[PDB]
C-alpha cells in the first residue's frame, strides 16, 4: 500500500491535472487509454526538463538552474516560450492542491520506556540502550 | 525580458499542477528546488504542452467535441511527429 | 480428521459457560 | 535434469496487428520472421532488467527495471507513443500506462477530479536498534521472532520481573503507565511461553474482582484482553477457553458498586466487552463450536423471564454488535416483550431502583439498531406513522435516524 | 542442453535465446566468448586418455573443435574429485591459467615486511596534520577495541532505513562511525549524522571573509550553525544511486548512478563538486582509496576506471572483463584494485601498467561483494550462489568456501583485527565466519584440498526482520553496523 | 488473456519468480510498439521497390534498419583492450603536497557563484 502510495500519489495528481487541462478544452467524459497516455507524455515531460536544464547548467559549471538555463531547454524541445504569459492569465484555468502527506507530529517514534544494563566499554554512549 | 518579468511575477501565482508534484518530478531527475518560480514556469511549461495537444484533438473531435478517444489523439499527435499507439493487447 | 489439533484444543471440549459468573453471591 | 524451452510470441497475434495497420496478405514465413524477432528483444530486456534489479537489491522486477532497461539498450522508455524527432522527451520514462484487462476504456472526466488523492507516505529516517547482544538475539519487536533435580521455572527473571512491571502497570494506577504497557502488550514478539500466566491473572482477577464491583480493575482487566488480542504473534486460541467466560461475566452481570453514576461507565464496559466479543467470535472460528454457543447463552439471557436489568442491558449489547445479519434474523419476532418491559417500568413509580436507568438504555439501543436494520431492507418511504405497526416505539425519531445514516451514505 | 552442469542455467537460458546470428552480432558477451579460448586445467593422467581419443582420425572433428577453441592447462598432480572441481568451475572462458596467477604482487601493507610495496610506488597524496590529528583520535578507539575470536562474539547495531519507498540501493560508513550514506533509487544520495553532532556546512565566503585565520579554532569558527541537521539530502543524479563511498579524511562523498556519472559531493558544503563523465553506462560501484586521493568506479561497459579527483579523465582502464563490472574494490596499501563482475570472474589489477595479475574463478553466479583482509593476504568474495569463497593473493588459490548463505551476498567485512568475516545476504541473515580458523594454512597444481569446513565455520546466524543486509560495518571499537531497508514484502 | 499469458511464460523461462503485475502490461506495450515499427518502415520499403505485397524480404530489411539504431551494445573487447593499453602506458602524475582540495580545473568542476533572479 505506501510504496504504492509513493509512486500513486504523485501520478493520481498527474491524472486529475489532466482531466482538469481536458475539461479547459471542452471535453467531458474521456477515453480511459487516452487519460494515461496524456498524463504519461506529462510525466515524462516534467522529467525531462529536470534533466535537460540540469544539464545545461552543470555544462556551464553550476548546480542549480537560472532562468536563462530552461529558456534554452524549452527552445532545444521546441516549445515558443513567448506564449506561456498569455496562457498563464487565463480566466477558466483550475488548481489542484498538493495531495495529503503523512507526517509524525513531534516525533518519528517515542519508542518506548525502556532501561537496563550498561553498555561495554567498545560500545560508544549514542549506541542505543540495552533493552529487555 | 519578457520572460524574466513573467517568472518574478510568478510569486503568488499557483499553478494547475502543485509544486509539490512537479518537484517531486524534478528532483527525481536532478532538479532541486533551490527556487518556487522556476518550478512553478516549469509546470506551466508543461500544462501548456498538454493542453495544445488536448484543444488539437478537440479540433478533430469537433471536425468528425464532448468525448476524447485514442482516434483523436492519433491525427492530434501527428502533426508533432508523434506516433500514440493503441493498446491492442487487454 | 478427529484427530486435528482443533478438536483437543479445550475451547470445543470444555463447558466454560458455566464459568461465567451471573448474580455471584 | 532441465527441459528448458524457448518460447515466443505467437504469430496469430502478429497477423492481427498486421492487417489492423493497412498490410494485408502476410505469408506465414513472413509473420513468423516478427515474433522470433520481438521475443528475443523480450527475452533480451527481461535478461537486462533483471540487472537492475539486482544492483536495486529487490527481488520483485519493479515497472521501472523495465525503463531503465530500454534506457540502456538506446531505445526509448516511452511505451504509449513513439516520437520520430525524439526532442520532447529524449530517454524520459513518463511511467508507463496504468491500463488493465477487466478496465471499463471509458470513464468521466469530473470522476476522476472528484477523487481523493493518496496519502504521500513517510520519508525515509534511519532507526537504530540491537540484532545480536553478545552473541545472543533479543526479542525486541524489531526482531523476527536419589533426589530428582531442583527443577527451575521456565521464566527467566527478567522476564518474571517484566511480568510483574507489566501487571503491575496494567491495574492501572497511572494512565501513561497504562498505555505503555498497553502496547507493550500489543506488540511484544516474545510474548508466548508467558501467555499461561497471563491469561490466569487475567480469569482469576475479573472473578475475585466481581465479587466486589470493581468497574476499573474490570476496564482494565478488558483493555489488556483487547491488547493480547491484537498481537500478532501470540497463538491465543489454547487461551481462549479462560478468556470468553472472563468477557461474559463483565457483560452480563449485576454491579454490586453504586448502581448509577457509573452506569455511564458500565455500558462501556459491556461496550468494550461486547466489542472483544463479537472480535473473539470473528477469529477462532470452527464448525458450531464458539459463536452459535455465545449465541444461545445470549438468547436464553434475553427469552429468560424477570431478568436483572444489567444483565439484560448486558446481553441487550452483547447481542446487538454481532453484525449484519444477526439483527436482521434475530431481533425481529421480540419488539412486543421489549415494549411491555418498558411499559411496566415506566408504571410501578419505584425511581430509587436501577430498573428504569436499564429500561431507557435496553430502549435507546434496540430502536438504533432498528433503525439501519430498517434503513437496509427497504425503501424510506412512509417514515412517519408506519412504525406504529410495530408498536410505535421509535417513529419519526427512528426515521429521522435512518435520513441521517442516509446522509451518511450520500457522504460516503 | 540437459545434460550441462546445473550451476550453468542462466547461461544457457541466455544462450536458448539466441538461434539467429544478428542476435549474437550484438550480445559482445557471447561475442568475446567465441573468439576467446576456454582454459580448462586438467591432469596429465587425464590429458593422457583424452589424448589418445582425440589424435586418431576417427574422431578428427572434434579435436580439431578443442584444439581451436579450447585452450588446455596442464598440471602434474592427482586428477581432482567432483566437489573439488565444482568449487573451482562456473565463470565463461573460466578456471583460467596458472601463468597468470604467478605474477609478483605486493600484497602487504605499507608503514620490513618484504610483501610491501615501497611508499614512491604509486604516488600516494601526503599525511596532512589533521589527518595526522585523525589517526590520534583512532587509537583511541583501538584501545577499546575488544579481541573478537569464536568466543567473545561481537554485538551487531542493525541501522535498519524504515520507510524507504524509494528503494535504497547503496549504503555506505565512515571509518569512525560518524557518518551513514545512503543512495536511493530516487535519485538522491542522503547523509545522517549517528553521534549526537548535526551535520553542519561550512560558512559562506562573505563570512570567512571577516574572521582571521592562523587562530586555533579555525575550523570551529568556520562551520555554520544555521544550517544544522540531522539528514542532508544531496540532489544531482539522474537516476538511482548504486555507488556510495566516504573519504576516509570524512569529506568527499562519492556517488556513482544509472546516468554514467561519477559525483563528488563535499561535506563541508554538502553540495556537488565534480561530475567524472567517463562511462556511458550505469556505473554500479565506486570506491575511494583508503588513502584518499584515487578512486575507482566500474559501470556497465565492461570496464573500471581509475580516477584521482584532479583529471577530467581516468588514468586507468581496467578493461579485461567480459560483463559488467559489478564491484571495484582496493587494496589496502592501494597499488592494487580488485574488480569482481558478472562474468564469474574475480581480478586483481595492479595501478601501475593497469595489467591483471589474477584472475579468481569459482562463483556460479555475479560477483556482488568483495572485501580484503587485513593483513592484504586474502580476499572474500560473495555472490548469487550464496558462496563466499575465500581467497589468497599471493598464491593467488582459493584458501576457503563459505556456503551457508541461500541468496545473493551483498555486503562482506572482516574485523578491525581480522578475526571475524561478517556476511551479510538477501536472506535476511548476518553470518559471521571465522575468519582466523580460516586461513591456519598458508604448489604448481595451482591448488589446494578446501576442507569443506563451513559448518566449522559458523560463529553464529542473525536473522533481520524482513530486511536485506545491504552494508556491514566494522566499528573500530570491534562492533558490527548493519544498514538495510526494510522491505515488508 | 493470449497474449499475457505467453509474457508470463517468457519471464518464467528466464527465472524471473517475482514480478509486477505492470511488468507484463509494458512489455506488451513495447512489443506491440516494435511490431508497429517494423512493419510500418517494412511497407515504406515495399514502395519503394513497387510491390503491392508486403513479403519476407521487406521485413528481413526492416528488422536489420531498425536493430541497426535503436538496440546497441556496449563497446567490443578489442575496442576497450586498445583504449586500455593507450591509458595505462601513461605514468601517474605526482602529487602537489599542499595544493588544497584537489579538484579538476575550475571549468570541469561544478563550483561556480551560482547565482538566481532577485525577489520584486
Amino acid at each position: 500500500n505506501p510504496a504504492d502510495n509513493y509512486h500513486l500519489a504523485r501520478r493520481r495528481t498527474l491524472q486529475v491535472v489532466v482531466s482538469s487541462l481536458l475539461t479547459e478544452a471542452g471535453f467531458e467524459s474521456a477515453e480511459k487509454a487516452s487519460v494515461e497516455t496524456l498524463t504519461e507524455m506529462l510525466q515524462s515531460y516534467i522529467s525531462e526538463i529536470g534533466r535537460s536544464a540540469k544539464s545545461y547548467c552543470e555544462h556551464t559549471a553550476r548546480t542549480q538552474p537560472t532562468l536563462s538555463d530552461i529558456v534554452v531547454t524549452l527552445v532545444e524541445m521546441g516549445f515558443n516560450v513567448d506564449t506561456l504569459p498569455a496562457y498563464a492569465k487565463r480566466s477558466q484555468r483550475m488548481v489542484i492542491t498538493a495531495p495529503p502527506v503523512t507526517n509524525q507530529p513531534v516525533t518519528p517514534k517515542a519508542l518506548t520506556a525502556g532501561q537496563n544494563r550498561p553498555h561495554p566499554p567498545h560500545i560508544p554512549s549514542h549506541f542505543p540502550e540495552f533493552p529487555d | 525580458t519578457p520572460l524574466v518579468d513573467f517568472l518574478m511575477q510568478l510569486e503568488d501565482y499557483t499553478p494547475t499542477i502543485p509544486d509539490a508534484v512537479t518537484g517531486y518530478y524534478l528532483n527525481r531527475a536532478g532538479f532541486e528546488a533551490s527556487d518556487p518560480r522556476i518550478i512553478r514556469l516549469i509546470s506551466l511549461a508543461a500544462q501548456k504542452f498538454i493542453s495544445d495537444i488536448a484543444n488539437d484533438a478537440l479540433q478533430h473531435c469537433k471536425m468528425k467535441k464532448y468525448t476524447l478517444t485514442m482516434e483523436d489523439l492519433t491525427p492530434a499527435l501527428s502533426e508533432y511527429g508523434i506516433n500514440v499507439k493503441k493498446p491492442h493487447y487487454f | 480428521d478427529l484427530l486435528a489439533d482443533e478438536n483437543f484444543l479445550m475451547v470445543t471440549q470444555l463447558h466454560w459457560e458455566d464459568d461465567i459468573i451471573w448474580d455471584g453471591e | 535434469k532441465l527441459k528448458l524451452s524457448n518460447t515466443v510470441l505467437p504469430s496469430e497475434s502478429m497477423k492481427v496487428v498486421a492487417e489492423s495497420m493497412g498490410i494485408a496478405q502476410i505469408q506465414e514465413e513472413t509473420c513468423q520472421l516478427l515474433t522470433d524477432e520481438v521475443s528475443y528483444r523480450i527475452k533480451e530486456i527481461a535478461q537486462d532488467a533483471l540487472k537492475f534489479m539486482h544492483m536495486g537489491k529487490r527481488q520483485k522486477l519493479t515497472t521501472s527495471d523495465i525503463d531503465y532497461a530500454l534506457k540502456l539498450k538506446n531505445v526509448e522508455p516511452l511505451y504509449g507513443f513513439h516520437a520520430q524527432e525524439f526532442i520532447p522527451f529524449r530517454f524520459a520514462s513518463g511511467g508507463g500506462r496504468e491500463l488493465y484487462f477487466y478496465e471499463e476504456k471509458e470513464v468521466d472526466l469530473s470522476d476522476i477530479i472528484n477523487t481523493p488523492l493518496p496519502r504521500v507516505p513517510l520519508d525515509v529516517c534511519l532507526k537504530a536498534h540491537w540484532l545480536s547482544i553478545e552473541g545472543c538475539q533479543p526479542a525486541i519487536p524489531e526482531n523476527p521472532p536419589r533426589l530428582k533435580p531442583r527443577s527451575i521455572h521456565e521464566l527467566s527473571v527478567e522476564q518474571q520481573l517484566y511480568y510483574k512491571e507489566i501487571t503491575e502497570a496494567c491495574v492501572g494506577s497511572c494512565e501513561a503507565k497504562r498505555a505503555e504497557a498497553l502496547q507493550s502488550i500489543a506488540t511484544d514478539p516474545g510474548l508466548y511461553q508467558m501467555l499461561p500466566r497471563f491469561s490466569t491473572f487475567i480469569s482469576e482477577g475479573v472473578r475475585v474482582n466481581v465479587v466486589q464491583n470493581n468497574l476499573a480493575l474490570l476496564i482494565y482487566l478488558m483493555r489488556m484482553v483487547k491488547a493480547l488480542m491484537d498481537n500478532p504473534t501470540l497463538y491465543l486460541e489454547k487461551y481462549v477457553h479462560e478468556l470468553i467466560p472472563a468477557v461474559m461475566t463483565c457483560i452480563v452481570s449485576r454491579q454490586l458498586c453504586l448502581r448509577p453514576d457509573v452506569d455511564n461507565h458500565w455500558a462501556l464496559r459491556d461496550f468494550a466487552a461486547r466489542l472483544v466479543a463479537q472480535i473473539c467470535k470473528h477469529f477462532s472460528t470452527t464448525t458450531n463450536n464458539i459463536q452459535s454457543r455465545i449465541t444461545k447463552t445470549f438468547t436464553k439471557s434475553w427469552v429468560d423471564e424477570k431478568t436483572p436489568w444489567t444483565t439484560r442491558y448486558g446481553s441487550i449489547a452483547g447481542l446487538a454488535e454481532l453484525g449484519h445479519d444477526v439483527i436482521k434474523t434475530l431481533i425481529l419476532p421480540r419488539l412486543q416483550q421489549e415494549g411491555e418491559r418498558i411499559r411496566s417500568v415506566l408504571d410501578g413509580p419505584v425511581l430509587s431502583n436501577i430498573d428504569r436507568i436499564g429500561a431507557d438504555h435496553v430502549q435507546s439501543l434496540l430502536l438504533k439498531h432498528c433503525a439501519p436494520v430498517l434503513a437496509k431492507l427497504r425503501p424510506p418511504p412512509d417514515n412517519q406513522d408506519a412504525y406504529r405497526a410495530e408498536f410505535g416505539s421509535l417513529g419519526p425519531l427512528l426515521c429521522s435516524q435512518v435520513v441521517k445514516a442516509r446522509a451518511q451514505a450520500a457522504l460516503q | 542442453h540437459g545434460d550441462q552442469e546445473c550451476y550453468y542455467q542462466d547461461d544457457l537460458r541466455v544462450l536458448s535465446s539466441l538461434t539467429k546470428k544478428e542476435h549474437m552480432k550484438g550480445n559482445e558477451t557471447m561475442l568475446d566468448f567465441r573468439t576467446s579460448k576456454f582454459v580448462l586445467r586438467i591432469s596429465r593422467d587425464s590429458y593422457q586418455l583424452l589424448k589418445r581419443h582425440l589424435q586418431e582420425k576417427q574422431n578428427n572433428q572434434i579435436w580439431n573443435i578443442v584444439q581451436e577453441h579450447l585452450y588446455i592447462d596442464i598440471f602434474d598432480g592427482m586428477p581432482r574429485s567432483k566437489q573439488q572441481i565444482d568449487a573451482m568451475v562456473g565463470s565463461l572462458a573460466g578456471e583460467a591459467k596458472r601463468e597468470a596467477n604467478k605474477s609478483k604482487v605486493f600484497f602487504g601493507l605499507l608503514k620490513q615486511d618484504p610483501n610491501a610495496p615501497p611508499q614512491n610506488r604509486i604516488p600516494l597524496p601526503e599525511l596532512k596534520d589533521s589527518d595526522k590529528l585523525d589517526k590520534i583520535m583512532n587509537m583511541k578507539e583501538t584501545t577499546k577495541r575488544v579481541r573478537l575470536g569464536p568466543d567473545c562474539l561481537p554485538s551487531i547495531c542493525f541501522y535498519t532505513f524504515l520507510n524507504a519507498y524509494q528503494g535504497l540501493t547503496a549504503v555506505d560508513v565512515t571509518d569512525d562511525s560518524s557518518l551513514i550514506a545512503g543512495g536511493f533509487a530516487d535519485s538522491t544520495v542522503r547523509v545522517w549524522s549517528v553521534t549526537p553532532k548535526k551535520l553542519r556546512s561550512v560558512k559562506q565566503a562573505s563570512d570567512l571573509s571577516l574572521i582571521d585565520k592562523e587562530s586555533d579554532d579555525v575550523l570551529e569558527r568556520i562551520m555554520d550553525e544555521k544550517t544544522a541537521s540531522e539528514l542532508k539530502i544531496l540532489y544531482g543524479h539522474s537516476g538511482p544511486v548504486y555507488g556510495a563511498s566516504f573519504s576516509p579524511d570524512r569529506n568527499y562523498l562519492l556517488s556513482s548512478s544509472e546516468d554514467g556519472t561519477v559525483r563528488l559531493w563535499s561535506l563541508q558544503t554538502f553540495t556537488c563538486l565534480v561530475g567524472y563523465k567517463g562511462h556511458n553506462y550505469p556505473v554500479w560501484d565506486t570506491q575511494f582509496s583508503p588513502y584518499g586521493y584515487y578512486f575507482v568506479s566500474g559501470g556497465h561497459d565492461r570496464v573500471a576506471r581509475l580516477w584521482a579527483t584532479d583529471h577530467y579523465q581516468p588514468l586507468r582502464i581496467f578493461a579485461g572483463h567480459l560483463a559488467d563490472v559489478n564491484c571495484t574494490r582496493f587494496h589496502p596499501n592501494s597499488n592494487y584494485v580488485a574488480t569482481g563482475s558478472a562474468d564469474r570472474t574475480v581480478r586483481l589489477w595492479d595501478v601501475l601498467n593497469g595489467n591483471c595479475v589474477r584472475i579468481f574463478t569459482g562463483h556460479k553466479g555475479p560477483i556482488h561483494s568483495l572485501t580484503f583482509s587485513p593483513n592484504g593476504r586474502f580476499l572474500a568474495t560473495g555472490a548469487t550462489d550464496g558462496r563466499v569463497l575465500l581467497w589468497d593473493i599471493g598464491h593467488g588459490l582459493m584458501v576457503g568456501e563459505l556456503k551457508g548463505h541461500t541468496d545473493t551476498v551483498c555486503s562482506l567485512r572482516f574485523s578491525r583485527d581480522g578475526e571475524i568475516l561478517a556476511s551479510g545476504s538477501m536472506d535476511n541473515t548476518v553470518r559471521l565466519w571465522d575468519a582466523i580458523k580460516a586461513f591456519e594454512d598458508l604448489t604448481a597444481t595451482g591448488h589446494i584440498n578446501l576442507p569443506e569446513n563451513s559448518q566449522e565455520l559458523l560463529l553464529g546466524t542473525y536473522m533481520t526482520k524482513s530486511t536485506p543486509v545491504v552494508h556491514l560495518h566494522f566499528t573500530r571499537r570491534n562492533l558490527v553496523l548493519a544498514a538495510g531497508a526494510y522491505s515488508p514484502q | 488473456p493470449k497474449d499475457a499469458q505467453m509474457m508470463a511464460q517468457i519471464l518464467k523461462d528466464m527465472g524471473i519468480t517475482e514480478y509486477e503485475p505492470r511488468v507484463i502490461n509494458q512489455m506488451l506495450e513495447f512489443a506491440f510498439r516494435y511490431v508497429t515499427t517494423i512493419l510500418d518502415d517494412a511497407k515504406i520499403y515495399s514502395s519503394h521497390a513497387k510491390k503491392a505485397t508486403v513479403d519476407a524480404d521487406d521485413v528481413r530489411l526492416a528488422i536489420q534498419c531498425r536493430a541497426d539504431q535503436s538496440f546497441t551494445s556496449p563497446p567490443p573487447r578489442d575496442f576497450l583492450l586498445d583504449i586500455a593499453r593507450q591509458r595505462n602506458q601513461t605514468p601517474l602524475p605526482l602529487i602537489k603536497p599542499y595544493s588544497g582540495p584537489r579538484l579538476p580545473p575550475d571549468r570541469y568542476c561544478l563550483t561556480a557563484p551560482n547565482y538566481r533572479l532577485k525577489s520584486l
